[PDB]
């Protein structure tokens, strides 16, 4: 029984660690962080800064947030600033 | 657009960055469920659209045994975790092919009886 | 020894990508 | 002609008058027609009024002026030729699945009055060429279309043309339609389904045997809204149809298996307590296995087979606690819920009906976890849950630690709340109603944080800061300090000549509730005092 | 009364129209117990309801169309006449429509149930919890059928069934036939059996337990 | 409803059920519209309590019910209590044309 569980352990293990991430997993932070292939013309800028994989075709492909994240993100740190400026009396 | 209804709420409430994201919920997962795909698009242009936000090292897509089409869904893991952040949230609801596909996180577990089709697979993305 | 698998990838473009830009 | 052309001019003038028109104008119309209705041809009423209802220029203002005109005449009339039943079911059909319920009721009431107008005969062979059709969404319309007629004329008079729509071997467009009837006539009908469900049953039965899986699906929900609406009553009928949900649950998996536990989920409640054990503790093991399905449907599902199977006397509140419950919390709380509403609220409630079995105790002891997270959309569901659950079952287990725990957390999330909702103000209110004597040594604090939130510069936090004080009034007598109640009382009153109305009403709110709660002669702005600066507020 | 503990079927009570009384036996001889308040209404059935799991209380109904269950208890020093559930019913008169004048119960007290001459005719199902529970009515309407003598078939606990003699209102001959009913449990309504034309000169029912 | 003609009420055997009225119809009796003196809890048939229509006021039937619903006196007096269920089923047309009129 005991052997059954530690095989049953082990393939659970080998399960997560397949799934993780690789960059995390050297982590350690936070053309390729782990020697990929990386594209070549100017991408989309990106919350991350991620880099678009050598294959990418060159289209825009995407529903829109991206974009909106930018509106809302440059609003909450305008707003902090707005705040204290428009402040009177 | 079961997932794209979620982020309008959240970003509407300011939630930014993952700490408070429901995408948090994973941090484990790279591996990607792609639904509704059109059936005639293969592991390839599958591997078109899905670079935009990182680098993939791995790609399955689900097919039939017999006679080998589409399934119409794909598990697609991202040499950087957050590109699966990226690509769930920013290209969830976008038309390919007539229809709109579904992307959402995955624990993903390999099937014995694709084994060779990991390795077939493997070699091309090994290649970079 | 016949074939590797019945199955296997592509990795060929199909008509569906390059026709929608253009 | 020249004098018939004039009628043909003033049917124009007037139908102008109502859809354009000055409200007094489309008022003294509307008498006009409604007397003048049976002098006018209907031949010429409807030829004339129904082309406007087919353009897309047209707002739904405009529509439903339409619409009452047709309504008026045709409870006048009384008799129709079937042409236009058909052209008024064209018209008036698409209402029934508008995004609003106002738009369905008042189409509704058309297709009811047309159906005893036009009669029984005339409605079912316009029908009959339509459930043929190859169109999803005509298909789709004329379900409801038909239901509503079956509850107008009853539903024995229409119900051969069911089962022979059910039974039908020709087309298969048929069948599937002519099973959904059977579910908006369940809904229609309410609890009233009953004596009919025998006849009804003879469609569903064989009908959910087809080849062909969306009918075997919409079968599987037709005996759902059939089995809740009937309830404990209708187990005598449905055992006939018991045996091959079986057979279905363990082997078709996939998205049937959704359906068909749907089904069974809901045949639970209205079977007997021998049987109810058994098809329970049957149906566990499935739910156990499909905890980790992706699908939306599967896992709403599974929220309504353990949403019914905690009535059930044979499974013990210990056989939850064991096993179901920690199971439950740790999958369906993760925050991914929080964000989307329809499951929210399926959740929370799966909570709340598992909260009567299980410890309040224990419910509350595993609800404090996501009450402490960081995510506020998921603390406003957390917030919810202990709300309702604390109004159930009352506070009269919990120790105190839990009792210091939960209210702690229910500050914390109270003080960095965003959206307007009166959830914490019942919920943190429920909690201090309930234990109120046991409130006092946690008291003090409370009070401070609102006469810190009531300088707060944004409106809201003031609005639900005052709100919440008129909730603790009457435990803050329980608890005996008055010194808080005057002090109270005075900030408030010097914070009564605030700008925002919104807020300001609500600080009178607490002001009233602090009046009648404390002695007359002790109150120290005074009474004398307060009320001349009342009379200005009036205005 | 006057016992700590005993439980004996051998009491009575008895009530005219307004006026109400409570009588005892076991001793050989009818002793009067109470007399009870004046009750100000036409009584115009009283019945005792036992259910399964308990003292007796009398399903009582009359003017005012209300089907009052009351229990008569001991309280101070002198015995109270106590209500529990009184379920509107009709109007308030004598009139004919109004489901009373026929009153029966089940012999096992799961529905008590009423009738009207002409028109209506209504079976209210009653439960028993921590407290007393009377489900909402099941309905029969024959429009015309004037009824008479309404008593009622005992039964296993397999379902409630009774018999009345209905004769015609709007007829060119004078019909009087017989006709079962039987409530069924599953579908929660009360069915129409079997309906047996009489010879005209009908009086009565009465209904035979077993014969078994 | 006593003030709105094209409303229609119910009228089947009353059940065991009492109906309930939404804060905005809060102590008003069915029938007449009388804010004064209650005298009696309404009580409702089956077929309009049943699921979610239950918990609706008995007289708006859109908002939701909260306290029990009370018969005044003279509807009481005048036995206008007894007719049967006294819950509207239609919405009217003064709701409706006040929806649309404002969107
Ligand atoms: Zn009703
Ligand atoms: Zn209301
Ligand atoms: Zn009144």
């Amino acid at each position: 029984s005991k052997y059954e569980d530690e095989k049953a352990a082990e393939r659970e293990q080998y399960l997560k660690n397949l799934n993780m991430g690789d960059v995390q997993k050297l982590g350690i932070n936070v053309t390729s962080l782990l020697g990929r292939k990386l594209y070549d013309k100017p991408a989309p800028e990106n919350r991350f800064a991620i880099m678009p994989g050598s294959r990418w075709d060159g289209v825009h492909r995407s529903n829109g947030f991206e974009e909106k994240w930018f509106a809302k993100q440059n609003e909450i740190n305008e707003k902090k600033v707005q705040s204290y400026t428009l402040q009177e009396d | 657009n079961k997932i794209q209804q979620i982020n309008d709420k959240e970003l509407q409430s300011g939630i930014l960055s993952p700490h408070q994201s429901w995408h948090n919920e994973y941090k484990d997962n790279a591996y990607i469920y792609i639904g509704n795909l059109n059936r005639e698009l293969t592991e390839g242009d599958i591997l078109t659209v899905f670079s935009e936000y990182g680098v993939p090292v791995d790609v399955i897509l689900s097919r039939d045994e017999n006679t080998g089409e589409s399934q119409g869904f794909a598990y697609l893991k991202y040499e950087d975790q957050r590109s699966t952040i990226l690509a769930v949230d920013n290209l969830n609801g976008f038309k390919i092919g007539g229809r709109a596909l579904k992307i959402d996180h995955t624990f993903y577990r390999p099937k014995r009886s694709l084994q060779k089709y990991y390795e077939a697979v493997k070699e091309e993305l090994d290649r970079d | 020894k016949s074939q590797y698998i019945d199955i296997m990838p592509d990795f060929s473009p199909s008509g569906l990508l390059e026709l929608e830009s253009n | 002609l020249n004098k018939d052309e004039k009628k043909e001019r003033t049917l124009s003038m007037l139908l102008l008058k109502i859809k354009n028109g000055n409200t007094a104008s489309r008022r003294t119309s509307m008498r006009i027609l409604t007397d003048k209705a049976v002098t006018f041809g209907p031949e010429m009423i409807f030829n004339r009024l129904l082309p406007i209802l087919l353009d897309r220029s047209l707002e739904d203002q405009e529509r439903h002026l339409m619409i009452k005109t047709i309504d008026r005449v045709l409870y006048q009339l009384g008799d129709l030729t079937k042409p236009y039943v058909h052209k008024i079911l064209v018209v008036a059909a698409p209402l029934l699945i508008d995004e609003d319920p106002m738009v369905r009721s008042t189409g509704q009431e058309i297709i009811t009055n047309l159906s005893t107008v036009a009669g029984l005969k005339t409605i079912l062979t316009v029908m009959r060429p339509d459930i043929e059709n190859e169109d999803e969404y005509v298909r789709n319309v004329t379900s409801r279309a038909a239901a509503v007629v079956a509850k107008a004329l009853g539903v024995n008079q229409l119900l051969p043309f069911i089962n022979a729509a059910c039974h039908s071997r020709k087309s298969w467009k048929a069948r599937h339609t002519g099973i959904k009837i059977v579910q908006q006539i369940g809904i229609l009908l309410g609890i009233g389904v009953l004596n009919h469900l025998t006849g009804l049953m003879s469609c569903i039965k064989d009908c959910l045997m087809d080849d062909h899986v969306p009918v075997r699906i919409v079968t599987a929900h037709t005996l759902s809204t059939l089995a809740e609406n009937s309830y404990p009553y209708g187990i005598e009928v449905f055992n006939v149809v018991l045996e091959p949900l079986w057979k279905g649950i363990r082997s078709h998996r996939g998205k049937v298996l959704s359906s068909f536990l749907k089904a069974v989920g809901s045949m639970i409640p209205l079977m007997d307590p021998e049987y109810a054990g058994y098809y329970t503790t049957e149906a566990m093991r499935i739910i156990r296995r499909e905890f980790d399905s992706p699908d939306d449907e599967m896992k709403k599902t599974i929220l309504l087979v353990l949403q019914k199977c905690s009535a059930v006397e044979s499974i013990t509140p210990k056989f939850l606690r064991e096993e179901i419950a920690p199971e439950f919390f740790q999958k369906f709380w993760v925050r991914r819920v929080a964000l989307d509403r329809p499951l929210n609220k399926v959740v929370t409630y799966t909570t709340v009906t598992l909260a009567k079995k299980l410890g309040c105790s224990y419910t509350i002891d595993k609800l404090l976890t996501p009450l402490r997270d960081e995510a506020e959309p998921f603390r406003t569901m957390a917030v919810h849950a202990v709300t309702r659950t604390v109004n159930l079952l009352g506070t009269a287990d919990l120790d105190e630690r839990l009792e210091t725990r939960l209210i702690d957390a229910l500050l914390i999330a109270f003080q960095e709340q965003t959206n307007s909702d009166s959830i914490i103000f019942k919920g943190f209110g429920a909690v201090t109603v309930s234990l109120d004597i046991r409130m006092k040594p946690f008291l003090a604090p409370i009070v401070s944080t609102i006469l810190n939130h009531l300088k707060h510069k944004t409106p809201l936090v003031r609005q639900h800061a005052a709100d919440l004080c008129a909730i603790l009034i009457p435990v803050i007598k329980n608890c005996h300090e008055f010194e808080m109640l005057n002090k109270l009382n005075i900030i408030l009153y010097e914070s009564l000549g605030e700008v925002y109305p919104e807020v300001l009403g609500s600080i009178i709110n607490a002001m009233y509730c602090i009046t009648s709660v404390m002695d007359l002669d002790k109150l120290q702005p005074p009474i004398n005092q307060i009320l001349p600066t009342l009379t200005p507020i009036l205005r | 009364l006057e016992a700590g503990s005993k439980r004996e079927q051998s009491q009575l009570c008895v009530a005219t129209e307004t006026h109400l009384e409570l009588y005892d036996t076991a001793d050989g001889e009818l002793k009067l117990i109470a007399k009870f308040q004046n009750l100000f209404a036409t009584i115009t059935s009283m019945k005792s309801l036992d259910l399964p799991h308990w003292p007796t209380f009398l399903a009582l109904t009359s003017d005012s169309g209300n089907l009052s269950i009351v229990q008569i208890i001991m309280h101070a020093g002198a015995l109270r006449l106590k209500t529990l559930v009184n379920q509107p019913l009709t109007r308030t008169t004598l009139r004919r429509v109004s489901p009373i004048s026929y009153m029966e119960i089940d012999p096992n007290g799961r529905c008590i149930i009423l009738s009207s001459v002409e028109q209506n005719k209504l079976c209210f199902l009653v439960d028993y919890a921590q407290k007393l529970r009377i489900s909402s009515p099941l309905e029969i309407i024959r429009p015309h059928m004037v009824t008479l003598d309404m008593a009622v078939v005992d039964v296993n606990f397999n379902n409630p069934c009774f018999v009345t003699l209905e004769i015609d209102n709007a007829a060119t001959q004078l019909s009087v036939h017989l006709i079962f009913y039987v409530l069924e449990l599953g579908l929660n309504h009360i069915v129409k059996k079997a309906d047996y034309l009489v010879n005209p000169s009908a009086n009565f029912v009465l209904s035979l337990p077993d014969l078994s | 409803s006593r003030h709105q003609f094209d409303l229609i009420m119910c009228l089947k055997q009353p059940g065991v059920q009492t109906g309930l009225l939404c804060e905005k119809c809060d102590g008003k009796c069915p029938i007449c519209d009388s804010y004064v003196r209650p005298k009696r809890k309404v009580r409702v048939c089956e077929n309009c309590s049943f699921g979610k229509q239950a918990k609706n006021c008995i007289i708006c039937n859109l908002n939701v019910g909260v306290n029990d619903a009370f018969y005044c006196w003279e509807c009481c007096r005048l036995g206008k209590d007894k007719d049967g269920c006294p819950r509207i089923l239609n919405l009217g047309s003064n709701r409706l044309d006040r929806h649309f009129e404002k969107k």
